């Protein structure tokens, strides 16, 4: 993720008198990812059985 | 450390159902009834009658 911080400021208006400009800087951050993982385990007789109740 | 169930460790299935019953009732046979055999049968009088002569 990044940031921008921009700049710049008036000088008030006149006819041949120089014009101001804007810019910006970009600053960056990371982070890590964290993944798990769980499963099961059924068996033929075992389904059979809880299918009565 | 292994944190402790809420329930009491137990057989899931009730043997209440696992139970397949045969469709028949078998019946007391007792001793049997020959006397017609023996004489025949013969129908004469009627109900609520008295005397045969």
């Amino acid at each position: 993720q990044g940031i921008v911080e921009p700049a710049g400021t008036a000088v008030e208006y006149g006819d041949h008198t120089n014009i101001p400009l804007t810019s910006w800087n970009a600053n960056f951050e990371r982070r890590t990812i964290v993944r798990g993982e769980l499963g099961m385990m059924v068996g033929t007789l075992e389904e059979g059985r809880a299918s009565a109740i | 450390n292994f944190t402790a169930p809420v329930t009491t460790p137990s057989i899931p299935t009730p043997i209440q159902f696992l139970q397949t019953w045969l469709p028949g009732f078998v019946k007391v046979m007792t001793a049997a009834r020959k006397i017609d055999e023996i004489i025949g049968i013969d129908t004469v009088g009627s109900w609520e009658d008295q005397e045969i002569v």
